[PDB]
């Protein structure tokens, strides 16, 4: 297994709220959170989340891959990448 | 093998890290062990490049995670460059070692410790720092705010990081989050629980430099 890799919740389930909504704030943009369809977490300098999301965009399904990083300790989550 | 160990008060270690949003624990891991081998071998204490393990370890997946291992054998095969003329960006780049001039620093192999072995780990921490790994990603481990962490995690080990030193009850660990995390940067880690795979799997993989 690779140290610091990608492998793949309640707690989860906001962070990907909270990717589309800070997606939306910095993009003015409208996407309705639909649900999480997977989930993979990876160890950083904290943890990054990788969060493959269903959302709404005008109507219509589409699925987006979010990486928020969270630094616990610090009281610190931010969008890290946010694409389809 | 002595009852307390510490290689930071024998000038052995350096300031602590952060590694950033990237994956490359793996890398920072190996440094801290060749830092330490180094100073104990030469009397002088440097910095080396994380960054030069990140881009040039062809195993390892750059920020994707990695093998302490791998850039161990790295820098037994081509040397290491001083972490100052190669700086760490964070980001996975291309090789650049020998577009930098001659390594600051060459190690002569690589050993790994008998794992889920507590005595055979201390031993070697005796001896050098280790470059060892562990379940990182439990919430506890990433609020540890200091003490001896007993957890609770699992043994799905996620994270390298190097224990420096060792007391009766636990095992020092040099963590790469910055200083704001733990013990200015630092973990004690319980031992002795009689759990061989090691509070969060400590025991699963450890490996440290040998330098002639």
């Amino acid at each position: 297994a690779l140290m610091g890799g990608i492998v793949d919740s309640a707690e989860v389930e906001e962070l990907a709220r909270f990717a589309v909504d800070e997606h939306n704030k910095k993009e003015n943009a409208l996407l309705q959170f639909s649900r999480l369809v997977k989930a993979k977490q990876q160890v950083v300098s904290g943890i990054m989340h990788h969060l493959t999301v269903e959302v709404i965009e005008g109507g219509k399904k589409k699925v987006y891959e979010a990486k928020v990083w969270v630094q616990a300790w610090l009281n610190s989550k931010k969008l890290h990448e946010f694409s389809p | 093998i002595p009852e307390y160990v510490d290689w930071r008060q024998k000038g052995a270690v350096t300031p602590v890290k952060n590694q950033g949003s990237c994956g490359s624990c793996w890398a920072f891991s190996a440094v801290v062990t060749i830092e330490g081998i180094i100073k104990i071998r030469t009397g002088n204490l440097n910095e080396y490049s994380e960054q030069e393990l990140l881009d040039c370890d062809r195993r390892s997946y750059g920020c994707n995670g990695g093998y302490p291992w791998s850039a161990l054998q790295l820098v037994a095969q081509y040397g290491i460059h001083y972490r100052n003329t190669y700086p760490y960006e964070g980001v996975q780049r291309y090789c650049r070692s020998r577009e930098k001039g001659p390594y600051a620093a060459k190690t002569d192999g690589v050993r790994q410790v008998q794992p889920y072995n507590e005595g055979a780990l201390l031993y070697s921490i005796a001896n050098q720092p280790v470059s060892v790994v562990l379940e990182a990603a439990g919430k506890d481990f990433q609020l540890y705010r200091g003490g001896i962490f007993v957890g609770p995690c699992g043994n799905k080990v996620d994270h390298a990081v190097a224990a420096v030193g060792y007391g009766p009850n636990y095992i020092l660990i040099k963590n790469s989050w910055g200083t704001g995390w733990g013990e200015n940067g630092y973990i004690r880690i319980k031992r002795g629980t009689g759990n061989s795979y090691g509070v969060c799997g400590l025991y699963t993989s450890s490996f440290y430099p040998v330098k002639n």
